[PDB]
């Protein structure tokens, strides 16, 4: 059994802050590279954020349109990937998705979480 | 405790059918095969044949390839060695052992019984 | 079927002593033969897998060898332990098949 | 950046036909695109890794293929199952772009 | 007056798996395939440039002998002219192709009730293969932009992904083991023929 689910479903006004958490199970939690997407009915797909595995030094990539907002970090010993964002606007609306591995197999989807702004 | 326990010494007649059995425990049954065999009084041993333990599809070295049969029933964990039409060739010790389903080495044994025929 | 000649028929040996078996095969088996020793009337054992590794258990003193078609297992420092019966076995092509055998007892 | 053109926003075939969901592209993305189905009112699930390849626990209707810059999807016989919009994702540089989407429905 | 070797490729208990296929170089014998083709074990016998009755009266000048163990559904691509991730990955035969391609039905030997996947087979590669020739290579093949170390994660990926064979699992994606001779004809006097 593997499933994901994340957390921080609320509405901000524009300019605020809140970190999403995303715990995982039931499965090798060090080396997996564990991302997040980006779904709204204006944009369609986006994509987010990225945090490697352990042998690749937990590097982080970033979007162009979050970069310095957006802050990724992992700790395996307590088996979850958090997001955190700040200085958030009005395009950032919608539901991200926690996912496993993308691109490749054990390609595993959470379930969402939506943040919007008022 | 991983061993292969068996019945008794038989004693049979030249023309009757005898059943021996070989009964497992202690570890998975189906991870492995299951080997006879035949060590006659003072030589060498024979392969008689592999049955695989899932299925129960029998596999015979065709120098034996008719009068001997491997059953194998698998809830009540046996294989059973039939032999038909007894000769005075068949005295022998029959044990059974557990070679693998990939290696073939037989590691796991039994003490063997001892089928004797005479009139 | 592959003939497994074991040489000699039969040894005589001293406890403290280091004697060499062989079991000389037909074909050109890739180290795919076993070495079983068995005593008197009762199941045997192994002591080599794939006649070079070690199993669990026995002692360190049955160290297997050889490759291609000549193997050999060196007994060493052998105690009263290992008198009995020994057995190679091959396992590369159909049917398997057990050894000839040499037979080792003490002087 | 790399952007993925997927023009099809409404493909309509019956039980049992083929229809074909295609992925232009815009650079050098060599075998690095990937396949997404989405039921609706849940998560994206994964169906295509590096182009060609198919995942576990999936049929064997969907087998999508293509090189060099323009990917296709051909699915075969759909069911009233694959009521679903099919999202293609390229992985060649570091801002990852997915495509428009696709919905279908059946006549 | 010696008869051939096809007694020891054939009823071995180990073929290697795909990605590195033993080749038996087989010669100075004489051969008989009544034994091969009469025996209705094997499920495909297809020779391709020689008629399978007139196997016997040909005097060769090598006959090889490639085997492997590949999956159901994939010993189609054992064939001049196809493609799939099994005939441009792991083996490929010319078209030009003069042997004969043999196979089985093994799932009673390499298939536990667990995972039996010691039978790896190779599914990334920068280019296709030559008519005849093994990779043995375990290269990190990378997809993407950034060369990374010799180091798995993001896209670069480990070439030979294993097999799994239940016993249940299918009898397309069965274990088949296929043996395929290769003989030739030409600029050499008779070696092989019986
Ligand atoms: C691989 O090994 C198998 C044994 O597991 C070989 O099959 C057996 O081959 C022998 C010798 O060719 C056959 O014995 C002959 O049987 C006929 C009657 O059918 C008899 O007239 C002969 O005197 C001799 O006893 C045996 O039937 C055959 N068994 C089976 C099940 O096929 C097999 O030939 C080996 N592979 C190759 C390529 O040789």
């Amino acid at each position: 059994e593997v499933k994901l689910e994340e957390s921080g479903g609320g509405l901000v006004q524009p300019g605020g802050s809140m970190k999403l958490s995303c715990a995982a199970s039931g499965f090798t939690f060090s080396d997996a590279w564990m991302d997040w997407v980006r779904q709204s009915p204006e944009k369609g797909l986006e994509w987010v954020a990225q945090i490697r595995r352990k042998a690749n030094n937990h590097a982080t990539y970033y979007a162009e349109s979050v970069k310095g907002r957006f802050t990724i970090s992992r700790d395996d010993s307590k088996s979850s990937v958090y997001l955190q964002m700040n200085s958030l606007r009005a395009e950032d609306t919608g539901i991200y998705y926690c996912i496993r591995g993308m691109t490749y197999a054990m390609d595993f989807w959470g379930q969402g979480t939506s943040v919007t702004v008022s | 405790q991983i061993q292969l326990v068996q019945s008794g010494p038989e004693l049979k007649k030249p023309g009757e059918t005898v059943k021996i059995s070989c009964k497992a425990s202690g570890y998975t049954f189906t991870d492995y095969g299951l080997n006879w065999v035949k060590q006659a009084p003072g030589k060498g041993l024979k392969w008689m044949g592999w049955i695989n333990t899932y299925s129960g599809e029998p596999t015979y070295n065709d120098e034996f390839r008719g009068r001997f049969a491997f059953s194998l029933e698998t809830s009540t964990i046996t294989a059973y060695l039939k032999i038909n039409n007894l000769k005075n060739e068949d005295t022998a010790t029959y044990f059974c052992a557990r070679g693998g389903n990939w290696d073939w080495y037989f590691d796991v044994w039994g003490a063997g019984t001892t089928v004797t025929v005479s009139s | 079927d592959i003939v497994l000649t074991q040489s000699p028929a039969t040894l005589s040996v001293t406890p403290g002593d280091n004697v060499s078996l062989s079991c000389r095969a037909s074909q050109i088996i890739s180290n795919n033969l076993h070495w079983y020793q068995q005593k008197s009337h009762e199941s045997p054992r192994l002591l080599i897998k794939y006649a070079s590794q070690s199993i669990s258990g026995i002692p360190s003193r049955f160290s297997g060898s050889g490759s291609g078609t000549d193997f050999t297992l060196s007994i060493n420092s052998v105690e009263t332990e290992d008198f009995g019966m020994y057995f190679c076995q091959q396992s590369n092509t159909w049917p398997l098949t057990c050894g000839s055998g040499t037979k080792l007892e003490l002087n | 950046d790399i952007v993925m053109t997927q023009f099809q926003k409404f493909m309509s075939t019956s039980v049992g036909d083929r229809v074909s969901i295609t992925c232009k592209a815009s650079q050098n993305v060599r075998t690095a695109v990937a396949w997404y189905q989405q039921k609706p009112g849940q998560s994206p699930k994964a169906m295509i890794y590096l182009a060609s390849n198919r995942h576990r626990g999936v049929p064997d209707r969907f087998t999508g293929s293509g090189c060099g810059t323009d990917f296709t999807l051909t699915i075969s016989n759909v069911q009233c199952e694959d009521l679903a919009d099919y999202f293609c994702l390229q992985h060649r540089n570091y801002p990852l772009t997915f495509g428009g989407g696709t919905k279908l429905e059946i006549k | 007056t010696n008869l051939c070797p096809f007694g020891e490729v054939f009823n071995a208990t180990r073929f290697a798996s795909v990605y590195a296929w033993n080749r038996k170089r087989i010669s100075n014998c004489v051969a008989d395939y009544s034994v091969l083709y009469n025996s209705a074990s094997f499920s495909t016998f297809k020779c391709y440039g020689v008629s399978p009755t007139k196997l016997n009266d040909l005097c060769f000048t090598n006959v090889y002998a490639d085997s492997f163990v590949i999956r159901g559904d994939e010993v189609r691509q054992i064939a001049p002219g196809q493609t799939g991730k099994i005939a441009d990955y792991n083996y490929k035969l010319p078209d030009d192709f003069t042997g004969c391609v043999i196979a089985w039905n093994s799932n009673n030997l390499d298939s536990k009730v667990g995972g039996n996947y010691n039978y790896l087979y190779r599914l990334f590669r920068k280019s296709n293969l030559k008519p005849f020739e093994r990779d043995i290579s375990t290269e990190i093949y990378q997809a993407g932009s950034t060369p990374c170390n010799g180091v798995e994660g993001f896209n670069c990926y480990f070439p030979l992904q294993s097999y799994g064979f239940q016993p249940t699992n299918g009898v397309g994606y069965q274990p088949y083991r296929v043996v395929v001779l290769s003989f030739e004809l030409l600029h050499a006097p008779a070696t092989v023929c019986g």
